[PDB]
């Protein structure tokens, strides 16, 4: 496929579209130039979605209550609203964690404040308070309370804010109130900027005034990992190899107290941009810690990513860097020499949220595969301009696909291999598309660092090359 | 570290001393743990009677519950309609959700759309979405007909879904012909069941209250079948082969059998089989109109006696031996068809196979939870297998279907020692199967996690899941089973009983200890 | 002691301390017991590689057979016939074994006769066995045929059936017309399948060799289905159903279906169903003759093409994807019929299922044991999946069929680690699951006590068993079950990616241990 | 029915057969009458059976292996000759025992020759031999072997008493050839008296002369108890808080050393009289031990059977004996007031083997059950000696009984619940008559002895009043 016809494609494509949403879905759609660093000159992102064209979006409470704070382990979360949100949310993300399940530890756990029609009609704000007790009384162990507004609350003009300061100033408890209702902004994305408002504003300058902790020139925070399959527990380990000392992970297995005690590390390294540049910026402004975006998805990038880290130290992390990437060459050249052959010259198409469509493509090619296509949900233009350089010239960027357009564009392309969410692994199976879920790993992983790579490396041969792919023509058709 | 020849997920790599020393330094340096010592004696209280006490005068939190909301259900009401997009009017978050739910128990695309309200349809309603939303579905997936349903955010900004559509056919955005049958889903009223009926009401009065004038009760010689929030496969088909071994014209009325079941042969097919129009249309000139799960479509049931003249029959959801007889016998009366020699013989495979393992059932203790028809249902067979419902959970459940079910158990010597529990969750369940622990549990995923917690006190406390119910996430392709009818009898029997035999045989597993009692024969 | 309230039975009786003290009295004072240490230094020497090369060096002892004897297959194929009454020429205790073995895995009746020949037999031979056995059956079951076996008594001291049941016709024991087919099932010869073939080409033989002459291939426009050695009701039935599905027109020769499954409803029915005698009259009128279980129907094939002169395809047992589809299709060259939508799509729910579960199945590591054909048939499967096939016994498999699946082996990158063995027992089989363990052990109820041995070594050694196969003992109504066709295929996906799950559910159901990895959503 | 109604019942059932099986039969039915001391005045037991009328008995190879000999749990017993006879018997029988099977116990496993062709003709002998030596490699535990003879063993003259001599001289190990062949006898009681003298002759001897083990006054042996679901050990623990020592159990749970210590007890406590008898004779002869029947089953049988025993000894005993039946006194009594009840006037039919077809009766008369009638598969006249004063006026007996006797039986007299064997539960169950299986106890047990009986009552009360057995009409028939 040239430049022409990948052109030639979108405009085919799009013929089906009312007037109103072809103008629209035409600018949310391009063939890459890697040549282009501004993004804004080739495509439009972070735009309200056409109604009726089954985009595969989420809402503010997905990007608060699921991706950043659900999985802070050591807090309750209360899903507040009716049942709907909390329910099809619950234990959806392999955000991993270790902890003792309903007595110290909640993350699998649905707390919510299930609105009824007497709640939406006089307001929840008695409900919560109340709510918060019998939290108290039945889940003593907890650390802290967050508030994860739905629909409702904000359209019922509710004051979660005030029944936050005072209950947690009566139980002597953070009470974090969070704002993620789901007619908020357009996606998952504005719940990411909300949630890291909140961390902000409630739980992140609390130990401002203590000079107790016991720092040393090598602390570190993982910012914006959520531990998908253990991916912050594989990257983690690395770095610690490396010298340094994590302090904290956000929020992927994170505590609370490892939140509060982030202000204090030297170095802020960040893997979803998307999610927690946000954070990353604030702190910078106020505590003068510096941030750096990084990435452990296969062995290129995790390298480069170790020695751009451990450049950031002394002497003693950079020998150390040299020290892990030796250890570990052995074992990701066993897995390029294993897979590789198995998957050379394999194209893929991906679609995925707010940064791993562009951050897994070194592993792909670690691997030979080519990705032909990628897009995102929710992502910025930011996020478009480090995706243009990381693509191969005239492959396809999608923002905000349509189902109708993602299925076409796959008829056309004929990629060997889909990487995408749950709403559409189903549908390119029946196609005979090997599909790798991008989000969830496929229950599997973790995919980050170089024990990652190997798992990455094994689940797309397993699935590419599965048998079950060469059987769905019967032998008579 | 890897071994290339055997590559570990999370588990195990995560056991590898390395990741152990690791968790360990992370959590003692900077997680500033509870002492395991206090982990301990918490675990400890929320396994006993005080805090079960504590925990059932809970007013305004919810944990863990066994429901979700109506939008779910209009959701899979609508999927059985022929070439229908399901579409919630309001906030797209929402319809992601309702996807993947669907997706994660049925391994199936799940196709819905959203008209993707925003903050800015507050100062004047969603009227502009219904109209380019109706508009661009139509045009884009090509289906024959939009069922139209709403999430909170619409229901609490008050948009008038009838005016709305309208108005889209008054301005030209869809054909006047076109269908769009709508119903109103607060979430915040009862749950997804109703959401099911709400939408099934809608999609019947949209069809028929207008065309009334011409139909004649009995006229097309079959009878209808409106099968309610149904996420078994083997249940629409069962019904179906039923009726057809009986000779008895019938229209199963929401029918996702087929779109819940496409073969993966090199096609994606959005839309598949389902209930055609014409079938509703027609439907009031059915002879009577059967509800296969009569306590979660009280609205369809004052409509269709209301409105089509229909003589709704009291029958409970056809599930165990009695409840099937009484469904055969009721269309027999109803159809003038015999019951034919075919279901008898299969009546008496199920009467022998409750005898060849009465033995094994007998006395044995279930805590269970489920939808209410479902959960009624389930009592009754096991009841009906000399089992005992100790714990009856019926989260979304109401007090006249408790009482209905509290005389089932009074009717009966297996139901002296079971209560019946409305408006409490999992972690009221929870409680329940530690202070009176049951055998087992019948129950969803969910329950996965009170099995976790019952074990975590001790083995000897650790109630196994059986997983009958919405949603099944954890198993795969369970939801191509049966409840229903004598089939789905047979199913439930056999997979109580194998449950039973495989707990028992790992309790006798145990060389020199209990295998004394780890019998060949059982 | 007991409380009335809560009965103990032999599990958990037997761990009160008072039975434990007692026990370890008995014990200690008078069964001069081997120490514990050099109980557990033996264990741990069976569990080894030296162990297991002397363990496979045995010529003479066999230790935990995975077979029976040839007239348990007759009987079985005797039974497949309309009102036929399986007769046992020899030793009556043969027949109660029989009986018993087929009531434990039916949970069925099984009727079946002896002529109870004793020591005095050994001078004459059993000839007034013979004619007073056939007329007392003959009066006293009123079966409309006796299809007559033989035990092991009966072949050593060498009784001539054909002359003694000539005999009894001649003499006025029974009806000349009576039908009375015959075979030799030398229990020291072969297995039990062999004795299926024997009785089956036996009947075959009775009712068509003298009357060859005015048939005609074709001419009665069917298809001959000859199932072999069959335990799972479902197979018949799958059959019955894919044929009738595509309009084949078929007779199916044993089926023991009906039989084997009457409904309880008050009376006991000794006979039901089964191949008519006139179905074995006319089978050579068949366009051809199709045999599902080829690796145990070598005789019964000499005799159809020999004979009848069909010409019986190289088919493989129908089991898996692509042995369904070479079935069908031969089916439809056969027939003329074309292979209609309705399996079409069955095929595309197969591969459906194929491609949801593949990633949970893929290098999964198998033992498993059973018959020739139905162990082909699964390897051949399990390669489809994704699965490997690691250790493969075939007590009464031959040379020819082992070099049939080690090229089905050779043409998968699945088949790499597999070996397959002949001729060795559950005893061979347990060591290898200790030096080279699997995943899982496909097998039938003997399996069990493997599992128990690998539980002992540790639970990190213990391989599960799934219980795919003849005979099932310790579960109930598991021979209700489907392993033919696309049914069967997905019955066994189903039942394999289950038990995976199971098995990953208990290994992280540890909390604050392995439960990071317990997740919601597999 | 009346002793006319019930002669009348046999004369119709009668009617079915030609005239040689019917004059045997009529000779094996009988009306009984209590007063009758001579049963062989009314009926006769241990003939051949009439071939082709479906008798429910097996052979002597059952009676020797799967009855005597297999329970000895510590002994590697060869089913000698083809494949069918060990496979259709392997752990059949629940005669349980504690041990480690496959490396010091062997009960559940089946050991055999596998016979082919090549053996029928040349003979096992040379096979049996280096079976014997392949038995001693890979199951050095084991503390002797039994050769039990499947039918061909004898048919054509193989010498397994040399082959037994032989071997067992080489490796000074007890080897027992059992010629236990099933054309033998008539029924599993040859086998019983075959396996009994190979005991007698071949193991019970070999300690006459030792006198290194230390008796009591208080010494006791059961003789047959095969531990069906561990009576045995329900009915060991009431013998032992009575304050006599248990020295061997024969053979449920029995090991080899416990046989040869028999000979030195002061009394043998026979259960089963039809299959230990014999070996109870030749004890009474050889050592002067006596013996005594007794009875386990229900608390009458049970305390009767206790004090008969306790005042062979002295007083102390006597005393314990009744200590013994005051501690179960409320246990049995709670059993009694829950189920008779429940139980009280139901009539049973029962067919068993050669002891529980009399021995069970007065526990169903502790739950106010009639036995109506009984029958044995193998029993001699000495059996139905003790059965007439057991059994009611005018009660229905069957010896060797038909699949049809037994079916039309029922049929007129319409019991309540059968007990019986695998081979006639599913018939019954499906003319809606419960039904308990009276050889395996159905899974469950033990039925001996006060624990015993509690679970005998749970289990007919259980099987007769299920809610199964109204269900079996259709409500449109
Ligand atoms: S947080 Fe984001 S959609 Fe950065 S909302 Fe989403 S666990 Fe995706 S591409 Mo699910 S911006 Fe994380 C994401 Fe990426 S939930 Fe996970 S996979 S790296
Ligand atoms: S030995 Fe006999 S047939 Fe006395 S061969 Fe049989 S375990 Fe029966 S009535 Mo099965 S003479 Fe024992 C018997 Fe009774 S196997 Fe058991 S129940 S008390
Ligand atoms: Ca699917
Ligand atoms: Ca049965
Ligand atoms: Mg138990
Ligand atoms: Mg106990």
């Amino acid at each position: 496929m040239s430049r022409e016809e990948v052109e030639s494609l979108i405009q085919e494509v799009l013929e089906v579209y009312p007037e109103k949403a072809r103008k629209d879905r035409n600018k949310h759609l391009a063939v890459n130039d890697p040549a282009v660093t501004q993004s804004k000159k080739c495509i439009i992102s972070n735009k309200k979605s056409q109604p009726g064209l089954m985009t595969i979006r989420g809402c503010a409470y997905a990007g608060s209550k699921g991706v950043v704070w659900g999985p802070i382990k050591d807090m309750i979360h209360i899903s507040h609203g009716p049942v709907g949100c909390g329910q099809y949310s619950r234990a959806g993300r392999r955000n991993y964690y270790i902890g003792t399940t309903g007595v110290n530890a909640f993350v699998t756990m649905n707390f919510t404040s299930d609105f009824q029609e007497k709640d939406i009609v006089f307001g929840g704000d008695k409900k919560l308070a109340k709510l918060i007790d019998e939290v108290e009384t039945l889940f003593p162990l907890n650390k802290g309370i967050s508030v994860q507004s739905e629909c409702p609350i904000g359209l019922i003009g509710d004051d979660i804010e005030s029944v936050s300061k005072v209950k947690g100033a009566e139980l002597s408890k953070t009470i974090v109130p969070v704002r993620c209702e789901g007619f908020r902004g357009v996606s998952q994305s504005l719940g990411h900027h909300i949630a890291n408002d909140a961390v902000r504003d409630w739980v992140l300058g609390k130990r401002d005034e203590d000079t107790t902790f016991a720092s040393t020139p090598y602390d570190v925070a993982i910012i914006g990992d959520y531990n998908i399959g253990g991916d912050a527990w594989s990257s983690r380990i690395l770095l610690e190899e490396m010298g340094l000392r994590c302090v904290a992970q956000w929020s992927g297995d994170g505590s609370i107290s490892e939140i509060e005690l982030t202000p204090k590390v030297k170095l802020n390294l960040v893997h979803c941009y998307r999610s927690m540049n946000y954070i990353s910026r604030h702190m910078e402004e106020k505590y003068g810690i510096p941030w750096m975006e990084y990435n452990f998805f296969g062995p290129t990038k995790t390298i480069e990513s170790l020695r751009a880290i451990a450049a950031k130290f002394d002497e003693s992390i950079q020998k150390k860097c040299e020290e892990v990437i030796a250890k570990y060459k052995p074992e990701w050249e066993a897995v390029v020499a294993k897979y590789r052959p198995r998957l050379e010259g394999k194209r893929v198409m991906l679609y995925i949220g707010g940064l791993r469509p562009r951050h897994v493509i070194g592993a792909y090619e670690d691997l030979g595969m080519e990705v032909v296509g990628t897009g995102y949900e929710f992502a910025h233009n930011d996020d478009y301009d480090r995706t243009m350089k990381e693509m191969g010239d005239s492959t396809l960027l999608y923002d905000d696909v349509t189902g109708y357009e993602f299925e076409e564009f796959v008829k056309r392309i004929k990629p060997d291999l889909i990487g995408s969410g749950i709403k559409e692994k189903f549908i390119f199976q029946k196609m005979g598309i090997p599909f790798r879920e991008m989000h969830s790993w496929d229950y599997s992983g973790p995919y980050h660092g170089f024990d990652g790579f190997a798992i990455f490396a094994r689940d797309m041969d397993m699935t590419l090359n599965n048998p079950c792919w060469k059987k769905l023509q019967a032998p008579w058709e | 570290s890897q071994q290339v020849d055997k590559i570990k997920a999370s588990y195990p790599l995560f056991l590898d001393q390395d990741y152990k020393d690791m968790l360990a330094k992370k959590r003692d340096g900077f997680e500033e743990k509870y002492p395991q010592d206090k982990i301990d004696e918490v675990f400890q209280w929320t396994t006993t009677k005080e805090y079960q006490e504590l925990n059932f005068q809970r007013e305004a939190l919810t944990v863990n519950p066994a429901k979700a909301c109506q939008p779910l259900g209009a959701v899979l009401c609508a999927l059985g309609f022929e070439k229908t997009m399901p579409y919630v009017h309001g906030s797209q978050g929402c319809v992601a959700y309702f996807r993947s739910y669907f997706n994660r128990h049925f391994r199936e695309p799940v196709s819905c759309v959203s008209d993707s309200m925003t903050e800015d349809a507050a100062v004047f309603g969603g009227q502009q979405n219904m109209k380019d939303g109706l508009q661009n579905c139509k045009a884009t997936y090509k289906p024959d007909m939009i069922a139209v349903s709403t999430t909170c955010m619409a229901e609490v900004i008050g948009d008038d879904l009838n005016a709305f559509i309208n108005n889209s056919k008054k301005e030209g955005f869809i054909p006047d012909e076109f269908p769009v049958p709508f119903a109103h889903t607060p979430s915040f009223v009862g749950s997804h069941v109703t959401g099911w009926d709400n939408m099934f009401e809608g999609i019947a009065r949209y069809f028929t209250l207008k065309s009334m004038d011409d139909k004649v009760v009995g006229s097309n010689k079959k009878i209808n079948i409106v099968p309610g929030f149904e996420t078994y496969l083997g249940n629409f088909r069962v019904i179906k082969r039923m009726l057809s071994e009986m000779g008895v014209g019938y229209s199963l009325l929401s029918d996702p059998e087929e779109v819940l079941d496409t073969p993966a042969d090199g096609q994606f097919r959005m839309y598949a089989g389902g209930t055609t129009q014409e079938e509703m249309k027609d439907a009031p000139n059915a002879l009577n109109t059967v509800l296969l799960q009569p306590w979660h479509l009280e609205k369809t049931k004052k409509f269709v006696e209301g409105t089509w003249k229909h003589e709704v029959p009291k029958l409970n959801i056809p599930m165990g031996l009695d409840w099937t007889d009484e469904f055969l016998m009721k269309v027999s009366e109803i159809s003038g068809q015999p019951i034919p020699a075919s279901l008898t013989k299969e009546r008496g495979r199920l009467v022998d196979m409750m005898t060849d393992s009465h033995t094994w059932l007998h006395g044995k203790r279930f805590a269970l939870w489920g939808d209410p028809d479902f959960v009624m249902g389930l009592v009754k067979f096991l009841l009906e297998l000399g089992c005992e419902p100790v714990h009856i959970l019926c989260h979304n459940g109401n007090k006249r279907w408790k009482k209905a079910v509290d005389a089932i158990l009074a009717a009966s010597p297996y139901g002296k020692n079971a209560t019946v529990y409305i408006g409490k969750d999992l972690w009221h369940l929870r409680s329940l199967v530690f202070t009176d622990k049951p055998d087992f549990m019948i129950g969803n995923s969910y329950g996965k996690f009170i099995q976790r917690d019952t074990l975590h006190k001790g083995k000897e406390f650790e109630v196994p899941l059986i997983r009958i119910g919405f949603p099944i996430f954890d198993r795969h392709h369970l939801h191509r089973s049966t409840t229903l009818g004598y089939e789905g009898a047979m199913q439930i029997l056999t997979t109580l009983v194998n449950s039973i035999l495989e707990r028992l045989d790992e309790e006798t597993r145990g060389m020199q200890a209990t295998d004394y009692n780890h019998d060949l024969v059982r």
